[PDB]
């Protein structure tokens, strides 16, 4: 797909099975990397306009989460981590 | 011979059950032995919310969901074999083999 919204539903699906399910964060990265990449180059149409205007915000700060997480360790930062993509995940559909 | 045992806290509405294919709403807090809270989504907060019987969560909500009515809060004792089993969810602080409690309840059925 290149739809936005199609391109994060699927990665956000198999990310959330590689760290969830197989234990693998590192291939969980190489999943999102392309799609924040895809972000941070900006949007380029009206519905990506609106997409980037609805989940833009809350998908960087789960990415920072993240990062956070990477260098704490902190179940905490974790979970922020990914109640804010399974928010993202779940008003998508 | 389910591996999870239910003790019901507050009655639901007796009617109306969770079924193969719904997506169930629901609060829930997770304690270790020791009662430490590993994890609860009760505070931006709302209910957690999944398709139930088809894999989404750990076998033991899976399987105890389907016996709930809704508005049923419930304490869920769940043996690893049906949460994290041997490797358990170092990341979150469930050890190897470890026996989980969950008070789940469940606020809605689409
Ligand atoms: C921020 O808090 C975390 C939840 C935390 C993680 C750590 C555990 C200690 C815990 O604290 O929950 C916890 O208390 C726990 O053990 N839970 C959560 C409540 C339900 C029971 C149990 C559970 O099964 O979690 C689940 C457990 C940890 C992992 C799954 C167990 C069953 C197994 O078959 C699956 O293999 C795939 C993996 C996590 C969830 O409940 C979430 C909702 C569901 C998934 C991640 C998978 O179903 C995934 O499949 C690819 C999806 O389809 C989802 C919808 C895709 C979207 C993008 C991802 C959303 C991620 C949401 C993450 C959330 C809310």
């Amino acid at each position: 797909s290149i739809l936005w919204h199609e391109m994060w539903h699927e990665g956000l699906e198999e990310a959330s099975r590689l760290y969830f399910g197989e234990r693998n964060v590192k291939g969980m990265f190489e999943v999102l990397e392309p799609l924040h990449a895809m972000m941070e180059r900006g949007p380029q149409t009206l519905k990506e306009t609106s997409f980037n205007q609805a989940y833009g915000r809350d998908l960087m700060e789960a990415q920072e989460w993240c990062r956070k997480y990477m260098k704490s360790g902190n179940v905490k930062d974790l979970t922020q981590a990914w109640d804010l993509y399974y928010h993202v995940f779940r008003r998508i559909s | 011979s389910p591996k999870y045992t239910k003790s019901v806290l507050k009655k639901g509405d007796k009617t109306n059950f969770p079924k193969k294919g719904d997506v169930v709403h629901c609060w829930y807090t997770g304690t270790l032995q020791d009662g430490t809270v590993f994890d609860t989504n009760i505070q931006n907060a709302k209910p957690l919310s999944f398709k139930v019987g088809v894999g989404k969560v750990i076998r033991g909500w899976d399987e105890a969901l389907l016996t709930m009515s809704k508005g049923e809060k419930a304490r869920l004792e769940i043996e690893p074999e049906w949460a994290y089993g041997k490797k358990g969810q170092p990341d979150a602080k469930i050890p190897p083999n470890a026996k989980l409690t969950f008070e789940v309840e469940l606020v809605d059925i689409d």
